[PDB]
């Protein structure tokens, strides 16, 4: 789904079809470089998504003092310290699932059990 | 005779392709001609719905999940039955069936709406039925020169009123 | 940042002359790929086509209009 | 119906220049084709 660029000239490649050999050949519209396509996938709309509650993590989230602190442990390092905080996505139907990030194992883990 | 040969060839293919081999090939083509002659009994190749039921039964056979439909259709579950069945949701397989019932339960719950529940007490008395089942609720309406309104409603019958 | 830079260029003996820089200039290639024309560009920009052809530049190059500078030379 | 993933396969039939036509036709069939019911009516719920 990514947008490849011509390695000779950093420009947006377009799909264009072979006339007889029946293969998608990503030909550069700037220069004459051409490349065959790995998959027949071209375009993808994705009218439904549910993604974005997790990321935005820096390696020193816990360096900020404003996050609360708890005593549930990380289930890799068993250290009782932790930093917990809710979703990073904000829609009107995002969940009250929680995200728990530790300093020792430096790992992200949740509290869902379905 | 295009349809009455094509569907017969289709059942030739979907019965020879089985792990259940046809040494009783005459029995199996008897099964096929019985299937086709009850199949036409809905339409006789004169109704457009003929191909739909054929697609249903054909792709149910070729589904896999499940393959056991071939075994049960060769060892029973007769073909004039399986025009009048229309049991496409009912068959092939049962895990998908209970998946469908869970889906239907979920949809039937989620189509239900808002049901704010109106906590009651016995402090006041209704005007219509004069019962102490007051669906009371409290809120402020007027200017700064007064406290709240003392909104009232009876939940036993539906009688809304107000206290002074 | 043309003010703060200064030059350490080694010489043949190993000498390091200090040349205080004055300006810095940036160069890009241009017309390496048979660039188009503003007028027909405006006609493609206008809503004559709901979507312009993907290989329209390839068709124009096959026509030979506005070829490369190397090809013209 | 009974497959694990319901699929539609469609093609343009006519006896270069495919992508944008097919994208627009895709957009059109998504935006216009009614299924059942009557338009300008939205979600519906049941009270007891
Ligand atoms: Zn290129
Ligand atoms: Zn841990
Ligand atoms: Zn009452």
């Amino acid at each position: 789904t990514t947008f490849r660029f011509c390695r000779d000239c950093n420009n947006m490649l377009y799909p264009r079809e072979d006339k007889e050999n029946n293969r998608l050949l990503f030909e550069c519209r700037t220069c004459s470089y051409v490349e065959e396509a790995g998959s027949p996938l071209v375009y993808r709309h994705e009218l439904i998504t549910n993604i974005g509650e997790t990321a935005g993590v820096v390696q020193d989230i816990g360096s900020d003092p404003t996050l609360p602190r708890s005593d549930r442990e990380c289930p890799k390092c068993h250290s009782r310290e932790n930093v917990f905080f809710q979703s990073q996505q904000r829609r009107k139907d995002t969940s009250m699932v929680l995200f728990f990030v530790c300093l020792s194992c430096s790992h992200i883990f949740t509290s869902d059990q379905k | 005779h295009k349809l009455r040969d094509q569907v017969l060839k289709a059942l030739y293919d979907v019965l020879a392709k089985e792990s259940e081999h046809p040494p009783q090939s005459i029995l199996h083509t008897a099964k096929a001609i019985e299937s086709e002659m009850n199949k036409v009994n809905n339409c006789d190749t004169n109704e457009a719905a003929y191909k739909a039921r054929y697609r249903i039964i054909y792709s149910n056979v070729i589904s896999k999940n499940n393959p056991d439909l071939k075994h049960k259709i060769a060892n029973g579950d007769i073909t004039p039955e399986f025009l009048a069945t229309c049991d496409a949701k009912d068959l092939a397989p049962a895990p998908l069936k209970q998946k469908i019932e869970e889906i239907a339960k979920q949809n039937l719950y989620n189509a239900q709406g808002a049901t704010i529940e109106r906590s009651v007490t016995d402090r006041f008395t209704c005007g219509k039925c004069k019962e102490k089942k007051v669906s009371y609720y409290q809120l402020q309406t007027r200017s700064a020169d007064e406290p709240l309104t003392t909104f009232c409603t009876c939940e036993a019958c539906g009688n809304r009123w107000k206290f002074s | 940042n043309s003010d703060s830079y200064v030059l350490l260029s080694v010489e043949d003996d190993g000498s390091f002359t200090m040349i205080p820089a004055d300006k810095v200039y940036k160069f890009t290639a241009r017309n390496k790929y048979a660039t188009l024309t503003i007028d027909e560009a405006e006609k493609r920009m206008d809503k004559k086509s709901g979507e312009v052809p993907r290989w329209l530049m390839k068709h124009l190059d096959n026509i030979g209009t506005t070829t490369t500078r190397y090809d013209r030379t | 119906d009974n497959d694990e993933k319901l699929i539609i396969r469609c093609r343009v039939v006519r006896p270069a220049e495919e992508d944008h036509m097919l994208k627009k036709i895709e957009n059109t069939m998504l935006e216009n084709i009614t299924l059942r019911g009557v338009e300008n009516i939205e979600r519906v719920v049941m009270m007891k």
